[PDB]
Order: structure tokens, then C-alpha cells, then sequence
RNA sequence: UUGACCUCGGAUCAGGUAGGAGGACCCGCUGAACUUAAGCAUAUCAAUAAGCGGAGGAAAAGAAACCAACAGGGAUUGCCCUAGUAACGGCGAGUGAAGCGGCAACAGCUCAAAUUUGAAAGCUGGCUUCGGCCCGCGUUGUAAUUUGGAGAGGAUGCUUU
RNA sequence: GAAUCAUCGAAUCUUUGAACGCACAUUGCGCCCGCCGGUAUUCCGGCGGGCAUGCCUGUUCGAGCGUCAUUU
């Protein structure tokens, strides 16, 4: 009815299967720098995969459409350096 | 589960089972055949879920409860009016002489202490019936078909016939052979 | 080419050759066993046989006893006056059914 | 009119009711392999004025192609390459034509309209018998489709001056050193 | 200098169980029991049952492996396929609710219900079965006996009303042609029933017939392989039928009147004509049957040894010599109560039996009733 | 532990995708079924006016070349079609329209409803294409349409409409204009609330 | 319980189909370097050579989202001319068309977009006595009509098979 | 009616090879249908018909809480 066993029996079954087998920063740089502001960021956030339900749907479906909803946005070698200078740990 | 649909249906057909009863029971019992009483065989068909308390006396007397139940009757004015008055349930005619030889032979039964075994042996016919003047299941078919003043007595010990159910095979005069050989 | 109309009725009223047209003789091959034929009846089976048939009450009420399939005779003789003394068998249908069964479910020998 | 009404849907395709279609057909076809068979189109509308027949050897074929560069870019279209392995694949088939039918952030889905070149009906129907006829072997092959004559500029005008009769016969005849016998 | 296995080789080449057999002929086990007995096939039993089957038990049984490949190549494997995707068809059509269409579908199933013929042609097959019509002969005796039981016994689901009535007319034809041509040459009756023997062709057939009576069908009995068998008789007899009037000349299939029949002629309504020591007993004897006796054996005796006026009680059917006793042509009267015309002689069936089968004129004065009556013998 | 088939798996997921997801106001009234008693009453209808059958039909071709060897009027009859009923529609011809709830390419239908609506002709949405297919003599059928009837069952037509533009229409058309969905089971909200 | 509809599969089921070869000419993909610039790197060589895929007797192209500014032309294709002009260019090396005009040949059409709706009129297969009987496809659309220098529908009166 | 004749519409056409039951460097090894001979219902040997893949149409079979119903 509620259809709660078969998601939980397919939910196990994806784990089970699990278990068995720089776009950020140069936004950031482009909000810092005097490039873009706040209107050019809700205005190129206004993406073709906005309004994109997340929360009442499968785990696994979820994780296919976030495989494959990534935008290739240009990036810059000084984001790249951010980005190094960031992970770079102790 | 049951339905408003099902509610309505039964209760107009037990209103217009009702109007025609009334109907009868207000109308003169004559139908149109002679005096002469006649033999008429009778098989009962399901044609209501619910029966009224009239035609349910008269079918307790003509004992057709269990399905496809059929029998014999003398054709005179009481068992006339019994007839018209369970007309819906009932669908009857006049026998054969090679009709009834097959009911007898093929289906025949007897009621002894209220027991319902075959007609398997002429003793057993005789230990039942034995004085009235039967002699053996041939005599019964004889009496049956030319009725004597032993029919009553020989319709009581035989039981009623339990015709097959037909897979597609008011009153009429003859083809009640055909619908014979049809439940047979 | 087409034949003209004729209703259900008349369709529903509306609705043989020697089989050896060409014979001859053919070999019986060894492999095929013929069934064997039912003995004839013998004078026993005789409704209305000669007194030394007739058996003892005792042994007859010790057939009765006796489980069935387990006698040597299926029947034991018994005398009757007249015809319409004799009954129907009981066991007729029965035992045609079980020559069937042993005509095409027990294997035969030769 | 329905057609006409599915054509407006294609129109607005950006829309909120094909969006979600779009979406749960793009994990259907996530779902299944790279190349497989429908009997039906997802757009009839489409298949039909590209020439979806409703007979008996009319067949879709729904495929989903790697998208993205080769800084080369690959000049073959992936339509081009769609009916390509579509071909490959159903080498017996004839590629009539093909629509994108779907797309998604690394792979494009294209569906393709095949005719079957040894079926009778479709050799009687003299309207698809052109087709049944030899010439037209691996059409996506050589380049004969829309997507073909859309890569080679088969187009009238002066903007297609090198391309509208073929580029290397173009060449070939411009760089032929023609002498005559009275020169 | 080749290494070959024990198992592969012999007698499990020879014999197949029949689990393997059903397997490799792919069919359920309903139709693959009628398809045996529709060929003829009987298991027989093997030299070496582990031999054959290192896995086996005296409990199974084994198939030849021949009889197995006709088996396979039988059409009716494939009239089968088709005839089970034509109930397919017909579920389509009830499913639908087309009634039309199921109609012209049970019109093409041609089903024996209302066919009362076999719902398939065997014609092939017991030509294969049957080489010679001595062969046929040799069957009669289990065709005829079960047949008449099958007169005899009511209907069922298995085998319809119809059906039934139709081995009713064929045994009917059987016995106009047993009492045309006298081939019937011994009766003896017991408490089984009547066994008879005629002799057609220098062959001895034998069929037992029950009395007319209510035969009980209690315990644990099959329709199905009975049907079966209740097709293969029918058309054996109908195909032998033809064959004997095709060979005495009489036209088939004999005419027979649906009126008179109704009323109860039996064996009086079939129309018999020629063109399209039997004898001499009772050669010129007027004969009358009682309300008690029975009509059927009685009349086809005496028919078959050419009694020429047979008459009987209007109950006991109908087409028949004048009812009255007061008729002063009945020469003998059969009598058997617990009238007293001078010129009549009143005898017994007992009596008939005797003088029958002895041929001699057994004395009436030594089978009168109301007297013990002595012993019969078994003519076999 | 045990292996589901390919096709089965992917076949319950779709299922579980379409009561998970948000569903836009065209599949929402897709979604939205009749009634037992009004589908009941409708089948009767169109029972009685179900087309002829192709055996019937060159019957009675046949019959009316014998009388040619050897006076109607206006065939009245279901009209089945996806496009012909939207011409139907369009021209206003049509009584009442059925819709199936499961084609499989929804877009064949979305606009349908709607332009029922503006049009004027009540509309209805049933359970199985295999059902139209059922009253029509086919294997599956899109729309169908009634325009005209004989003159017995005037009356029971107008029943019919005025039963479904009532009890159907106003009852779905109160709640049509929504999403649906929204039908997370107890480990959805678990694993909503863990997120 | 039963029977559909849809989808996905198996069968040494029935009927067919695809390989490979050849590749002079043809249609696409992919794609160098030597050389020249008296050195060389853009350029050139060359949208070539090699490699890959695909047909035929020809292939390809083809009936304008064209040319043009005309007093207009009028599918495509090949020759002459336009012309070493326009145009582009380490403005060096160099690259390099097209309209028009004279010719050769010349042929126009099929669809999607409509409701046959007073009648799926269409088609596949196997079974044949070869004449007509079924099964299936199909209304999620097969016949007829129609394709924008048109057409449809009525009325209308001529003329064709 | 000759010919190392011409034409050529009819046949035969060994093993391989796109190479096709598996193997291939063995005249080896398999499974289904039928036959033949030698003690032969069993044993042996041989012979004939066959058994690749992807796809299209049709036939048949199967699976799926995907899905429709079915009290008149």
C-alpha cells in the first residue's frame, strides 16, 4: 500500500551492492573580486536542474541524478591554487 | 459485502412476486385444459434468491430443495393452482414413455428410513414397497406412466431425480424431452 | 466465388470411406506384444448353475468377510430362480475400468 | 490535432509537465542499456513528420551517445554518431532518419526510425520501395541523412560556395589542369 | 584402443522411463496418457531395470524408445498445439465478451458436446493400429462390450448425453446387421450380464451387455481415459459398421426415424435396406414378450435367428406386433410372473435361452413356468 | 541475499518514482480515477453502443449484396480514435469523453482534459486502455467519444452526463490544481530526518 | 481462481537479412611531414599522402529559407568565359572564388501537418481443391484526398477513361 | 554422331578460407533426428540430415503485486 517494505527491501539491496563493490572556489573568486554580484549569482543559479526534488525520494535515484546534474562551469588556475592552499593540511 | 444495487433488484422482484400472487389468489384457478387429469413431470429451475412463504410450502411439498431437482405429478385443479402459483420457480410438461424408462433406469433411487439408496435390486423395490401390487422396477415405470391408485405411494418411495446441470441445452407442451435428454 | 448468404438457422441445420481402399498383407514385427484375451466365461459365472457349483454358506459368509482383492475369484456362484431374480453387479463398471487400466498401464511379457 | 498539440509540447519543452517526462524518462534511460529496441516512439509527433510509419518493419531504436569534446571537436555530430552504431548494430535495417529524444550532463539520447528493406509490405508501398533499393546502403555510413547533408552544407547560396556540390569534387575540379586538344 | 562408458551404452540406450519420455515429448501427463492409448503404446518390461536405469525402482516403468519417436511423429501433436491455442481463443472471446466471435469459435472447435463425434480424426491412426479388418474383428469384443456399457450408463461431464445416445445408434446398427446376416451363434447370460458370440468371417466375438438396471458408479473411477476409450470405440465401430453393410451390400448408415424413436421403437426405428440351422429355428413362429421380460435381449435373439413376428407390450415400446393377447397369432408367449389362452403356449426366457443355444427345441412342457427350472449350461 | 531480475527491479522502482515524485497537476488528475458505479454505468452504455465486429460487419455487406441479387438510417456507434475524438472535440460533436489514465506516452493525453474542459464536453478519466480496447474490438485504445445516440437511451445518456459532471467532475475539480505525491513511508522520513 | 493490456526474455520454431572481396571513378571521418619563403617558426605543401567506414554503373547533388536590383532570371550537374577579377594574406612567399553570359542535358514529385467517421475502406503470415478461408499488425492511425507560385468543400456545366 | 571442338540454359562440386557444433598444429572430440553392415532391443564401425552470431517479421512458450477488472 504505502509501498515502505519494497523501498526498505530495496534500499538493503543497494547497500548490499555498495558495500559488495574548484567550481566553488571560482565562484567565491568571482564574488570577491568585483566580477559578479549577488543578482548575476541567483541569475546564473537559476540552472536547468533547479527545483530539483531531494528529500522525499530513493537514496539511490538521488545519488544517480547528483552523478549526473553536475554543470561544467569554467574554472581558473587561481581557484586551483585556492583550492590546493585549502586542502593542503598539517 | 453487499450492494444498494442488490438491495433494490430484490426487493422490487419480491414486490412484483407479491402483486402477482395476489393476483392469482384473486383470480379464479382455472387454466385452460381439459378436466381430464393428465401426468405431468416438473423440474425446478433457480430463478430468485428469496421465495414467498406460499411457494415455499408448495415446494416443501413437491420436496425440490437441492439443485436441479425434478419429479412427477398427477395434472389435476389443487396441483394446477400449486403449479401457477410456483410458476417462476418451476418449468414442467408432459414425459415421454422413453423419457421416463431413462430417468428411472439411469437415475433411481428409494427412500427407506429415510435413506436414499439406488434402485439397484428388485428385492429391495419388493422388501419396500412389496403389497400394493408393484412387482418390480418395470411395474414402477408402468404405474407411473399409466398412472393407477398406487401413484402417490410410488412417488413418495422414489426419490426425487437430480438431473445434471445443461451447458446450454412458462409452460410447453413437448420440449421438456429435449431438456431431458439435455440434463440426462 | 463466393456463395451467397445463409443465415445462422439454416448454418446451424445443416451442421465415410472404406478404410482399407488399398490393402495388403504386412508383416507382424516381433517387438509388438498383442494383449492377451479375456478367458471365456466358464460355467461357474452360470446364474443358474448345477448344484455341486453351489457353495457353503459358511464359506460364502467367509468370502463376504474376506477383504477385497484378496480371493482368488472375484464371484462365487449363486442360484437364482429367475431372470428378474438376477441383479445388476455391482462391480461391472469396476472392473471394466480396470481392464482398461491393465490394458494400457501394465506391461506385458512375453 | 494531437500531433499538433505534442508539437507545441515540444516547443515549450523547457515547460514544467515535460521537464518532469524529461526527468523520469532520462532515468529510464539511464536504467537501460546504450542501445535498445521500442516499438513505439517517446515522441510520435517527431517520429511521424520524420517519416515513422505505422507497419510492419518500421522499428525504433533509442541510443544514448557520450557527450562533450574529443580542443578538438569531434566534426561528426553525435546524431551522426547515434545512427552509426545504430548501423553496427542493425546492419540488416536502413537508417531512415533519427530525433534527439533526450539529454542529460554526460550522455545525449538520440531515437532512431529504421525500415526493413526485406519485408514485402514494404516493398510494395511504393512510397518507401526508394529506400528498398540498393543505393541506399549505410546511408548514416556515407553520410546521407539530415545530420549528413547538415555536416557537408548541402545548401544553396553563396555563404555554401566550396560545399553545395560535394568538397572534394569541389577541389578535384578547381585543381584539375583541363587541356584541350586546339589549345 | 577406445574407453567407453557403461552408462551411456545398452539398455538405457534401448528403454526410457516414463518421467523421460513425458520430458522429451513435452507434454502434461493428461495428454500424454491420451496419446498412448490413442497409439497403442504399452510400457513392456525390460531385461535389467537398473541396467537400463542405474536409478530405478520395480514401482516405475519404462517406454520404448521407438514408440516414444512415433509418438513424436504423430500430427496430432500438432493438432493438439492448435487445438489447445483455439481454447486460448475462446477464453479471448468470453474475456472480451464477444459472444459473436466465441460463437464462430466453438463453430470452428466443432466440440463433443454437441458434436457427439469425436473432436479428432483418428482415421489415420487406427489404420496404423488396425492393418486388417481381422484385426478389427479381434478388437470388436472389447469395442462392442464397452460400448454397450456405454448404452447402458448415464452421462456425465466426460462423456455427454449426446455421445452417449450415438454409441446407443451405433450398437443399434451393430445388432441390425448381427440379426440381417444370423452371425450371432452363441448367448449365454449370468450374473455379470449376457456375454454373446457371433462369428463374422470365421472370427469369434464376444461382448457382454449388463441388465437394465440403476449400476452404481461409487468409488475412485476416471471419465477421462473412459472417454477416451469411449472414442476410440465409437469410431472403430462406426469404420467397421461401414465396412460390414459396404460388404453385405446394405446401404450406410441405415435411416432411422426420430419420431419413433421418441416414442420408443429402440431397435424398431433404424430403417434397414438392402439396396442403396439360425433360420430354421423359428423359421415361422409368432412370438409375444411380457411386460417383465427383457425386451432388448429377447427381441435382438430373436431377430438374429430370424424369428419373423415378435410383439411386446405398448409400455415396453413402441413399432411393434398388435399388444393384445386376445390375438390368437401369438404362437408362444414369453411369461415370467409369480390370460391362459389355449392356443397360446406360454414359455419363459429361460426356456428361449436353452432351445437357442442348443438349437434342438428344448421342451416347453420341461420350461413351463410356475416349475423349478433346471439347470442351464455355459455353451463355452 | 537473493537477486531480482533486471526488468523487474527497474519496473518496481518506477512504480515507487511515481508515488515518490512531485507530481504536476496534468499526471495529478491522471492520477485522480473515477468512481466503481459511474465506470459500471458508462461500460453499460458503451456496451450498447460498442462498434460492430469485423465478422458482423462483412455479414452484413453480405447480406446487402444477396438482397442486390435478390431503407436505414445513420449508424450510431462509439467513436474510437485519438485524433478523431479531438476533432470530435474541437467541432463540438461529442456527448461525453473518456479518457484512459495509462498511456504510456502521457503527453498523448495531458492537453486533452483541458481542452475537454474549455470546450464544454464532460470528461472523464478511467481505468485501462485495455478496457477502451475491450470496447472497441481491439487490443488498446487512447480516447473514447460519445456524440449521438438512438432515441431509447436519450434518457440514460443525459443520466450519464449530468451523474458524471456532477460526482466526478465537481469532486475532482475542487482538487485539481495541486501537486501530487507526498506519499514517504516510514524509512523515507527516517532517512529525511537522519539527512 | 480466471481472462485480458503492457513490458521483458527463451525456442536447433518459419521466412529473410550482415560480414568478406573489390575499391580506377564516388560519399564521409581522421589526418602528417619534406619543401618554398636561398636561415625559419604563421603561412605553403594540404583541407593532400598514409589509416578507418560505406555504394553503384555511375556515385554524389538536386527541385530555392536561390540568384539578383534586373525591361529580370528560375532544380541539380559538366565545359568555355568571368579570372588570376573580387576578396584574404610574416600584404613576402603567395592564396584565390562566385553572379551574369554561350553552351550540353533537361522531369518533376512524395510526405507531417484535416474527421472515412454514413461504417480500417489498409496490410503481414499459413491453408489451400489456387477460388477464397482464417491468424495477426493496427485507432498511440494502415487505405483514398492534400503539400503554399497550392489546396479543400459545395454549386455548376463541359470534357476524359 | 568423332573431337584436347564450339555454344552452354542442366548437373557433380574434396579440406580450408567472411567460415558457421567444439577444437584446428589432431583427417581429433561433441549433442539431436534416421539408416546401414558385422554374434545384434543392448556391442562396434560407418553413412545421411543437422546444431555460429546480431537483427526484422510472424508462431509458440514463460515471467513480472506493472496493471485492469470479474457478487447478477
Amino acid at each position: 500500500e504505502d509501498g515502505d517494505q519494497l523501498e526498505r527491501e530495496l534500499d538493503a539491496m543497494y547497500e548490499h551492492y555498495k558495500e559488495r563493490k574548484a567550481e566553488a572556489m571560482t565562484l567565491a573568486h568571482q564574488l570577491a573580486t568585483g566580477e559578479k554580484t549577488k543578482a548575476d549569482l541567483i541569475d546564473e543559479g537559476y540552472n536547468k536542474y533547479a527545483f530539483k526534488q531531494k528529500e522525499g525520494l530513493p537514496d539511490w535515484f538521488l545519488e544517480d541524478e547528483a552523478k549526473h546534474d553536475k554543470p561544467i562551469k569554467p574554472i581558473t588556475k587561481e581557484a586551483a591554487q585556492a583550492i590546493k592552499e585549502k586542502l593542503r593540511a598539517l | 459485502f453487499k450492494r444498494a444495487e442488490k438491495y433494490v433488484k430484490e426487493y422490487r422482484e419480491q414486490e412484483r412476486e407479491k402483486i402477482r400472487l395476489a393476483r392469482i389468489a384473486k383470480q379464479q384457478g382455472s387454466f385452460h385444459i381439459p378436466a381430464e387429469a393428465k401426468l405431468v413431470f416438473v423440474i425446478r429451475i433457480k430463478g430468485i434468491n428469496k421465495i414467498p412463504p406460499k411457494p415455499r410450502k408448495i415446494l416443501q411439498l413437491l420436496r425440490l430443495r437441492q439443485i436441479n431437482n425434478g419429479v412427477f405429478v398427477k395434472v389435476t385443479k389443487a396441483t394446477a393452482e400449486m403449479i401457477k402459483i410456483v410458476e417462476p420457480w418451476v418449468a414442467y410438461g408432459y414425459p415421454n414413455l422413453k423419457s421416463v424408462r431413462e430417468l428411472i433406469y439411469k437415475r433411481g433411487y428409494g427412500k427407506v428410513n429415510g435413506q436414499r439408496i439406488p434402485l439397484t435390486d428388485n428385492a429391495i423395490i419388493e422388501e419396500n414397497l412389496g403389497k400394493y401390487g408393484i412387482i418390480c422396477i418395470e411395474d414402477l415405470i408402468h404405474e407411473i406412466f399409466t398412472v393407477g391408485p398406487n401413484f402417490k405411494q410410488a412417488a413418495n418411495f422414489l426419490w426425487p431425480f437430480k438431473l445434471s446441470n445443461p451447458n446450454g441445452g412458462g409452460n410447453r407442451e413437448e420440449h421438456i424431452n429435449a431438456l431431458i435428454r439435455a440434463m440426462n | 466465388r463466393i456463395l451467397p448468404y445463409k443465415p445462422p438457422e439454416e448454418r446451424e441445420r445443416e451442421e465415410f470411406y472404406d478404410l482399407w481402399q488399398n490393402e495388403e498383407p504386412q508383416p507382424p514385427n516381433p517387438m509388438h506384444i498383442p494383449a492377451p484375451k479375456l478367458p471365456p466365461p466358464g460355467y461357474d459365472l452360470s446364474y443358474n448353475p448345477p448344484p455341486e457349483y453351489l457353495p457353503t454358506k459358511e464359506e460364502r459368509e467367509e468370502w463376504e468377510k474376506m477383504d477385497p482383492e484378496d480371493r482368488e475369484k472375484d464371484y462365487l456362484p449363486t442360484k437364482y430362480d429367475s431372470l428378474r431374480k438376477v441383479p445388476a453387479w455391482g462391480n461391472f463398471v469396476k472392473e471394466r475400468f480396470e481392464r482398461c487400466m491393465d490394458l494400457y498401464l501394465a506391461p506385458r511379457v512375453r | 490535432g494531437a500531433l499538433k498539440y505534442l508539437e507545441e509540447l515540444s516547443k515549450k519543452k523547457q515547460s514544467d509537465v515535460v521537464r518532469f517526462l524529461l526527468r523520469v524518462r532520462c532515468w529510464e534511460y539511464r536504467q537501460l542499456n546504450v542501445i535498445h529496441r521500442a516499438s513505439r516512439p517517446s515522441r510520435p509527433d517527431k517520429a511521424r513528420r520524420l517519416g515513422y510509419k505505422a507497419k510492419q518493419g518500421y522499428v525504433i531504436y533509442r541510443v544514448r551517445v557520450r557527450r562533450g569534446g574529443r580542443q578538438l571537436k569531434y566534426q561528426r555530430s553525435l546524431r551522426a554518431t547515434a545512427e552509426e552504431r545504430v548501423g553496427r548494430r542493425c546492419s540488416n535495417l536502413r537508417v531512415l532518419n533519427s530525433y534527439w529524444v533526450n539529454q542529460d550532463s554526460t550522455y545525449k539520447y538520440y531515437e532512431v526510425i529504421l525500415v526493413d528493406p526485406n519485408h514485402k509490405a514494404i516493398r510494395r508501398d511504393p512510397r518507401i520501395n526508394w529506400i528498398c533499393n540498393p543505393v541506399h546502403k549505410h546511408r548514416e555510413c556515407r553520410g546521407l541523412t539530415s545530420t549528413g547533408k547538415k555536416s557537408r552544407g548541402l545548401n544553396k547560396g553563396h555563404r555554401f560556395n566550396k560545399t553545395r556540390a560535394g568538397r572534394r569534387k569541389t577541389w578535384k575540379r578547381h585543381n584539375t589542369l583541363s587541356l584541350w586538344r586546339y589549345r | 584402443g577406445k574407453a567407453k562408458k557403461k552408462g551411456k551404452s545398452g539398455a538405457a540406450r534401448n528403454y526410457m522411463t516414463r518421467t523421460q519420455a513425458v520430458k522429451k515429448l513435452q507434454l502434461s501427463l493428461p495428454d500424454f496418457r491420451k496419446l498412448c492409448i490413442w497409439k497403442g503404446i504399452y510400457p513392456r518390461e525390460p531385461r535389467d531395470r537398473r541396467k537400463v536405469n542405474k536409478s530405478a525402482t520395480a514401482s516405475t516403468t519404462f517406454y520404448y524408445t521407438k514408440d516414444i519417436q512415433y509418438l513424436l511423429h504423430e500430427p496430432l501433436l500438432q493438432k493438439f498445439r492448435e487445438q489447445k491455442a483455439l481454447e486460448k481463443k475462446i477464453s479471448r472471446a468470453l474475456g472480451r465478451g464477444d459472444v459473436s466471435n466465441a460463437a464462430r469459435l466453438e463453430r470452428n472447435a466443432n466440440l463433443p458436446e454437441k458434436t457427439g463425434k469425436p473432436r479428432y480424426t483418428l482415421n489415420h491412426i487406427i489404420r496404423e493400429r488396425y492393418p486388417t479388418f481381422q484385426d478389427a474383428l479381434r478388437d470388436l469384443d472389447d469395442c462392442l462390450s464397452m460400448l454397450f456399457l456405454f448404452a447402458n450408463l448415464p452421462s456425465t461431464t466426460a462423456v455427454p448425453a449426446k455421445m452417449i445416445a450415438r454409441c446407443e445408434r451405433l450398437c443399434h446398427e451393430f445388432q441390425h446387421y448381427l440379426i440381417v446376416t444370423h452371425s450371432l451363434r452363441k448367448s449365454f447370460l449370468s450374473i455379470k450380464g449376457i456375454y454373446y458370440q457371433a462369428n463374422i468371417q470365421g472370427e469369434d466375438i464376444l461382448w457382454l451387455v449388463p441388465y437394465k438396471f440403476n449400476q452404481r458408479i461409487v468409488g475412485d473411477v476416471d471419465f477421462r481415459i473412459m472417454g477416451t476409450f469411449v472414442e476410440f470405440y465409437m469410431t472403430l465401430l462406426g469404420f467397421v459398421n461401414y465396412r460390414l453393410y459396404t460388404s453385405i451390400g446394405l446401404k450406410y448408415p441405415p435411416k432411422f426415424d426420430q419420431v419413433k424413436d421418441d416414442q420408443g421403437a429402440e431397435l424398431a426405428a433404424f430403417s434397414l435396406e438392402g439396396l442403396n440351422d439360425p433360420s430354421q429355428l423359428f423359421a415361422n413362429f409368432t412370438f409375444f414378450l411380457s411386460r417383465e421380460t427383457p425386451r432388448q435381449p429377447l427381441e435382438f435373439i430373436l431377430r438374429a435367428f430370424g424369428c419373423k413376428r415378435i410383439g411386446w407390450d405398448a409400455v415396453l415400446g413402441e413399432g411393434a406386433f398388435t399388444t393384445d393377447e386376445s390375438d390368437p397369432r401369438i404362437t408362444h408367449q414369453i411369461i415370467d410372473r409369480p390370460g391362459r389362452y389355449p392356443g397360446r403356449i406360454y414359455v419363459q426366457p429361460q426356456w428361449v435361452w436353452d432351445s437357442i443355444n442348443d438349437e434342438e427345441l428344448k421342451p416347453p412342457e420341461l420350461y413351463a413356468p410356475g416349475a423349478q427350472l433346471p439347470p442351464h449350461l455355459s455353451p463355452f | 541475499m537473493v537477486k531480482w531480475p533486471e526488468y523487474i527491479r527497474l519496473q518496481r522502482q518506477k512504480k515507487i518514482l511515481r508515488m515518490r515524485l512531485k507530481v504536476p497537476p496534468a499526471i495529478a488528475q491522471f492520477q485522480y480515477t473515477l468512481d466503481k458505479n459511474l465506470a459500471a454505468q458508462a461500460f453499460k452504455l458503451l456496451n450498447k453502443y460498442r462498434p460492430e465486429t469485423k465478422q458482423e460487419k462483412k455479414e452484413r455487406l453480405l447480406r446487402e449484396a444477396t438482397a442486390i441479387k435478390e431503407v436505414s438510417k445513420k449508424p450510431y456507434t462509439v467513436k474510437y480514435g485519438l485524433n478523431h475524438v479531438v476533432g470530435l472535440i474541437e467541432n463540438k460533436k461529442a456527448s461525453l469523453v473518456l479518457i484512459a489514465n495509462d498511456v504510456d506516452p502521457i503527453e498523448l493525453v495531458v492537453f486533452l482534459p483541458a481542452l475537454c474542459r474549455k470546450m464544454g464536453i464532460p470528461y472523464a478519466i478511467i481505468k485501462g486502455k485495455a478496457r477502451l480496447g475491450t470496447l472497441v474490438h481491439k487490443k488498446t485504445a487512447a480516447v473514447v467519444a460519445i456524440t449521438e445516440v438512438r432515441s431509447e437511451d436519450k434518457n440514460e445518456l443525459a443520466k450519464l452526463i449530468s451523474a458524471v459532471k456532477e460526482g466526478y467532475l465537481e469532486k475532482v475539480e475542487d482538487t485539481r490544481k495541486r501537486w501530487g505525491g507526498g506519499i514517504m513511508g516510514f524509512k523515507a522520513q527516517k532517512r529525511e530526518e537522519k539527512r
